[PDB]
């Protein structure tokens, strides 16, 4: 427990430092802000365009020309500005659809990673998911995925089953491993060798069917009791 | 599942005005429309590259299969890379590649086909030699029969069921792989999604090119013809009508490209999720990684897409 | 320095046989970076052959707690 707590605290401190030092990690929300600002700026700047007319100033067009031709020029200005506005609106609609998809994904991540533990691999971060923590950010949300990562693996020799008294014993929950001379049964994600007994193995059939079955004894806890 | 479409770029002034400088001068009065078109197309292109990167670049290691390819009777030759083939593509991948076929330019993708083939080979080697452990940390080797016993135990069937009839299961798997190869090689419309992607792109480009010959209510569709047969004062009117028509056509093309890019991005996100949750692990989500109880999946690269063998 | 690529012809950088991770994407598997400016074929990753055999298993003897951010 102490080691796990220390690792968790160190990881959180490391994340704080990494966010403090790496600018490009938080670039998605910045890109959203930049896109909105750039689109609005372009829409504003489009007002100074002639759009094929003689002048970009509407009142100057009224004043300097006769109304019969000023009306045609103003029609050109109006249709150009309507085109600009509808282009802006269409791009905004597409971007809004993309943001809606992202927000739906974020809500699913909240529900399935923060409010519970997720068996979906790589959905709540790299590694085996343990728990997650939400954090608010401008125009977004930040998730802190806590994951379990195996380390320091070790070679072992394994067998599909153990043959004893002509009976095949399979591991109830773990796997059979051997350090060179003795065989143990251990859980798959952590090395905890244990004596192979009849309580952590189940019997199924004889030894002439399974390929790779090996010979070894299986301890019976009950024998010493009636031995005395 | 389609993943990306072709990165395309358009030359605004060249498309609309040919070699006439007066046409460009007139276009200068319309603002920064060509700038917006360039920005939209550049965003689409970088989005396609990101789609491919997210779908295929899931591992930071390039795993290699052992030279001795015996996996307890399981035959993987149809999906493993072929050293004899110069392109190093699996037979199913080769079949998939074979079965799918101014002012406008097409930009080459950032990742060549060989790199995507290497990614798929790394995924296959990792999922064959190390099970699903390589998707969550260091790759830990495990005999393939024991990995398959793990996967059987995942769906509520005990280990002895697999271990007692391993040979039957291996024969069934080999027969299924052969049958799926034959089915792909026989049915012509199995790969319809990628072909529709290619056809939609080609049709859009061809329609945009064909629109350039439309009079758009002017006396002629040839710019030099108008500039050579008419004096300026009505020439500006005729050229204005032509150029406004061409801006309408180009803007329509860009809008449809944006919508199709959004659709392809959704498909690519789905493909990346499928890769992560079916190739790097076993999924309990029913009907997500194939019909029936899911055991394992194998990715295969295809033009503008990815193929999953569930 | 003139280099001919699939995307075009690139002037101002020299091709380097060494492979690094992509910095400035160019096209067709070629990326450019500033070390002068160099052009190279991007590296997918470090090779790693898994010691596969039909009677060997690797079991982790430890663990590490990892925290990652998603935005
Ligand atoms: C494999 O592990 C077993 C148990 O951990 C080892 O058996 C013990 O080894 C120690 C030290 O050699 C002895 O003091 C004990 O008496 C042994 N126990 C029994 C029941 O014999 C075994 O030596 C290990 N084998 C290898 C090759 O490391
Ligand atoms: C595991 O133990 C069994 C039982 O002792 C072995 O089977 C014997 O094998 C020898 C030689 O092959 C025969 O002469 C005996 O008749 C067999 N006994 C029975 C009951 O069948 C088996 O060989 C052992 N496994 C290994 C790998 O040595
Ligand atoms: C695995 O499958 C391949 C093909 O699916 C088998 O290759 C066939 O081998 C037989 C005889 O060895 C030949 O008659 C066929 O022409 C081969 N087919 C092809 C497509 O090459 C292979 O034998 C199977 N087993 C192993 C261990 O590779
Ligand atoms: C488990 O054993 C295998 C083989 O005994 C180890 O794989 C060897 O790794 C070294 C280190 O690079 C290579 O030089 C050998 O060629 C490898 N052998 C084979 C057969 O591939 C493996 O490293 C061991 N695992 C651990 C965790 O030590
Ligand atoms: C598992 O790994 C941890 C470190 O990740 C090991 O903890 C270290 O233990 C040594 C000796 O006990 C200390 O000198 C180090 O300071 C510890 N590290 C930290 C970060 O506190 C732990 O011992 C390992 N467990 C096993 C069984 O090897
Ligand atoms: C494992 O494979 C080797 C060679 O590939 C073979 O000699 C050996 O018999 C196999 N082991 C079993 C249990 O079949």
């Amino acid at each position: 427990q102490k080691l796990i707590a220390n690792q968790f605290n160190s990881a959180i401190g490391k994340i704080q430092d990494s966010l403090s030092s790496t600018p490009s990690a938080l670039g998605k929300l910045q890109d959203v802000v930049n896109h909105n600002a750039q689109a609005l700026n372009t829409l504003v700047k489009q007002l100074s365009s002639k759009f094929g007319a003689i002048s970009s100033v509407l009142n100057d067009i009224f004043s300097r020309l006769d109304p019969p031709e000023a009306e045609v020029q103003i029609d050109r200005l109006i249709t150009g500005r309507l085109q600009s506005l509808q282009t802006y609106v269409t791009q905004q609609l597409i971007r809004a659809a993309e943001i809606r998809a992202s927000a739906n994904l974020a809500a699913t991540k909240m529900s399935e990673c923060v409010l519970g533990q997720s068996k979906r691999v790589d959905f709540c971060g790299k590694g085996y998911h343990l728990m997650s923590f939400p954090q608010s950010a401008p125009h977004g949300v930040v998730f802190l995925h806590v994951t379990y990562v195996p380390a320091q693996e070790k070679n072992f020799t394994t067998a599909p089953a153990i043959c004893h008294d002509g009976k095949a014993h399979f591991p109830r929950e773990g796997v059979f491993v051997s350090n060179g001379t003795h065989w143990f049964v251990t859980q798959r994600n952590f090395y905890e060798p244990q004596i192979i007994t009849t309580d952590n193995t189940f019997v199924s059939g004889n030894c002439d069917v399974v390929i790779g079955i090996v010979n070894n004894t299986v301890y019976d806890p009950l024998q010493p009791e009636l031995d005395s | 599942l389609p993943v990306s479409m072709t990165k395309t770029s358009v030359d605004c002034t060249m498309y609309i005005c040919g070699d006439s400088t007066e046409c460009s001068n007139l276009l200068l009065q319309y603002g920064s429309f060509c700038t917006q078109l360039k920005r939209a197309l550049t965003g689409i292109a970088v989005e396609q590259d990101k789609n491919t990167q997210e779908v295929f670049a899931q591992v930071k290691q390039i795993y290699k299969t052992p030279p001795i390819k015996y996996f307890g009777g399981f035959n993987f030759s149809q999906i493993l890379p072929d050293p004899s083939k110069p392109s190093k593509r699996s037979p199913i991948e080769d079949l998939l590649f074979n079965k799918v076929t101014k002012g406008l330019t097409v930009l080459p993708p950032l990742l060549t086909d060989e790199m995507i083939a290497q990614y798929t080979s790394a995924l296959l080697a990792g999922t064959i030699t190390s099970g699903w452990t390589f998707g969550a940390g260091p790759a830990l080797q495990i005999p393939f029969p024991m990995q398959m016993a793990y996967r059987f135990n995942g769906i509520g069937v005990t280990q002895n069921v697999l271990y007692e009839n391993q040979k039957l299961i291996a024969n069934q798997f080999n027969s299924a792989i052969g049958k799926i190869q034959d089915s792909l090689s026989s049915t012509p419309s199995a790969l319809g999604k990628l072909q529709d992607v290619v056809n939609h792109n080609a049709q859009a480009l061809n329609t945009l090119v064909k629109q350039l010959s439309s009079k758009f209510g002017a006396i002629s569709s040839v710019l030099n013809d108008i500039f050579s047969r008419l004096d300026p004062p009505e020439a500006e009117v005729q050229i204005d009508r032509l150029i406004t028509g061409r801006l309408q056509s180009l803007q329509t093309y860009v809008t449809q490209q944006l919508i199709r890019a959004a659709e392809i991005r959704a498909s690519a996100n789905l493909a990346a999720t499928k890769m992560s949750e079916c190739v790097l692990g076993q999924s309990k989500r029913v009907d997500f990684c194939g019909k029936g109880y899911h055991l394992m999946s194998f990715p295969q690269s295809a033009p503008h897409g990815v193929v999953f063998l569930h | 320095n003139v280099f001919q690529t699939r995307a075009g012809c690139l002037i101002g950088a020299e091709y380097v046989n060494n492979s690094y991770e992509c910095d400035i994407p160019i096209g067709a598997g070629i990326c450019a970076s500033y070390q002068s400016i160099i052009a190279y074929t991007m590296s997918l990753g470090a090779e790693n052959s898994v010691a596969y055999s039909n009677n060997s298993i690797a079991i982790p003897t430890n663990f590490t707690i990892s925290v990652t951010t998603e935005i």
